[PDB]
């Protein structure tokens, strides 16, 4: 899962989608001229996503990476520097780790917190 | 710096991206080549072309009422 953490990283701190195996639970159509679907699927997932708490939290999660990628289209950048903001996303190492403790939900919040900064700042000043 | 297009049921669409009004997180003349000035000379020629009194022999424009003829026609 080595190579599923570092995607699942590069989908929260990017936003870029590379999913040429079906593999990652998310991909964008367009790969409405402007609004691209984007669609979960649900046999590639890490959890049930069935309660109300998991589906806030991969509501959570997309939301992040839709924005990361609104911002990315915008500024015309292919990546987004760690250095735009104050908040710092550390890579997935232990799948095993992230699935059984709170990591995983903090490091969601806190790019998903990074990302709603980013765009409220890009939408009220530029 | 919004570029609208219009259509024949009178909407009217945004061009591309909307760019922001020049912010960027940051913690020379735009003049035309070659290509670019003969495609906008052409662009002017085909606009003075394109008047309804020059649209001589056309099927886009409309004749005159009780006249049946055109209006470059009449001229």
């Amino acid at each position: 899962s080595q190579d599923y953490c570092t995607m699942l990283y590069e989908w929260l701190t990017q936003g870029i989608l590379n999913d040429p195996y079906q593999e990652f639970m998310t991909y964008d159509d367009l790969e409405r001229a402007w609004d691209t679907q984007y669609f979960i699927r649900k046999d590639v997932l890490l959890r049930d996503c069935d309660s109300e708490e998991d589906k806030n939290l991969l509501f959570k999660m997309l939301r992040t990476g839709i924005l990361l990628k609104v911002v990315r289209a915008s500024l015309q950048i292919p990546t987004i520097p760690s250095n735009s903001s104050d908040i710092t996303i550390q890579e997935i190492n232990d799948f095993a780790d992230l699935m059984e403790g709170s990591n995983l939900e903090l490091y969601v919040d806190k790019c998903y917190s990074r990302a709603n900064e980013i765009f409220l700042k890009l939408f009220f000043q530029g | 710096q919004f570029d609208l297009i219009r259509l024949n049921n009178g909407t009217i669409e945004l061009n591309g991206i909307l760019t922001p009004k020049a912010e960027v997180l940051t913690k020379i003349e735009k003049t035309l080549n070659i290509d670019e000035l003969e495609s906008v000379h052409n662009t002017f020629l085909t606009n003075i072309l394109s008047h309804k009194l020059f649209a001589t022999n056309t099927s886009e424009i409309s004749v005159g009422d009780y006249s049946g003829q055109p209006y470059p026609t009449s001229l």
